[PDB]
């Protein structure tokens, strides 16, 4: 070990996969044949959010301007 | 720039809604700016990268080939370079030919 | 503004003008915007 | 291949640029440390 | 109906989830809204603006 | 021209074939020579029209908006016409205003 | 008709493969009959018979 120190020494799922892509597909179509919207629920989520960072913002607003005291 | 093939596009409206593609979220705000009703977009979460779902009724432009007839021109023979009169390529690379 | 400031006030001070006479510069781009070809004719029409 | 070459300097510099604009007769001459043509102060102005 | 139904069983996919979380959030909406409402009326609508 | 809303177009990759439209003859030949072996053309007996199934690896431009931020201007007043001063419609449209 | 569609896509397989195979002899039917319609023309109907 001292002699190692001085001169530098050293002492399968492609298959399954492909299966569910055409599941989704074979769901795609139905979907489309329903006239069901599949993201009609998030699109109405992700409009909600927007106006709770909204009103947030107002709170958070009128908390900054009279003080956490005053409000409670 | 091949005459006989002239790259060209036509405005043509989807019929049935594509498939996802990925995009920059800057990107895909810029598509739904453009298109509105007609495209959806939502982060993937894991990425941070955004699907583009283009809907029916949205306006595309397929690009198309013109065969084109005035085939022949005077030009500067081929080899021709700045480079061999002495011009250099800070100044070549900024500048109209 | 700078150059153009610089350049008439060497014209006015190498050819010996009273000290006290200033011209009186006009800056007709600021109502009428800059019509990039058409400048120097608005104001020689603005001159006259 | 230097047919093309790139001139570095104005054969003015900048302190001279004003000076050098209002002397019709100011001309070049030979840089006697550099061997390219500069304006020197000496021939601005000039009773010569 | 049915035929998309047992494909979304097989997905493991869930069609509601969406609109689950959309119920949920218009909740807090209600909740900020109220609180909003409140404060509106003990300092008047003009001290707000 | 609205300058908060910029058309511009991407080049992107299709990953999955596209549903067939109609287009002319002419129309048709003119995908052909652009894409090759990523379009097909059929003729359509009845009308003459002709089919264009895109494939799979074919490039296409989608369009997007530009938000863009120099939106002032110095221009001629709402109402200034070519009409007014006696100019003719045959001149007006061959001529760059 | 699209159910169809994304089977034939999940199985690689092809349509329109005849067609494209058919429309391409049939240009090379005319070439050869413009050739043959060439030579009747050069030489008379009597002496290709």
């Amino acid at each position: 070990q001292k002699y190692a120190s001085i001169v530098g020494v050293d002492l399968l799922e492609e298959i399954t996969k492909d299966h569910k892509v055409l599941a989704r597909q074979q769901l795609q179509v139905l979907a489309r044949y329903l006239k069901m919207d599949l993201d009609n629920g998030e699109r109405k989520f992700l409009k909600e959010k927007d106006t709770v960072a909204e009103l947030q913002a107002q709170l958070d607003y009128l908390n900054a301007e009279l003080g956490e005291f005053f409000v409670n | 720039y091949n005459p006989e093939k002239k790259e060209m596009i036509q405005e043509v409206i989807v019929e049935e809604d594509l498939e996802p593609f990925e995009a920059s979220k800057e990107t895909a705000e810029q598509f739904k700016h453009q298109h509105g009703d007609k495209v959806d977009i939502f982060e993937i979460p894991e990425t941070g990268e955004y699907s583009v779902k283009l809907l029916k009724g949205a306006t595309l432009y397929i690009p198309k080939a013109l065969r084109f007839d005035r085939l022949v021109a005077g030009q500067i023979p081929t080899g021709w370079n700045a480079k061999t009169y002495g011009i250099s390529d800070d100044i070549i690379s900024q500048v109209d030919p | 503004d700078k150059n153009e400031s610089a350049t008439i006030n060497e014209m006015m001070k190498h050819l010996g003008r009273s000290e006290g006479n200033p011209v009186i510069g006009v800056f007709q781009k600021f109502l009428t915007g800059h019509p990039k070809g058409a400048a120097g004719a608005w104001m020689m029409n603005g001159a006259l | 291949n230097k047919l093309f070459v790139s001139k570095e300097h104005a054969p003015y510099t900048d302190e001279l640029e004003e000076d050098v604009y209002l002397d019709p007769l100011a001309r070049v001459s030979k840089d006697k440390k550099s061997g390219s043509l500069t304006f020197n102060s000496k021939n601005i102005q000039s009773k010569d």
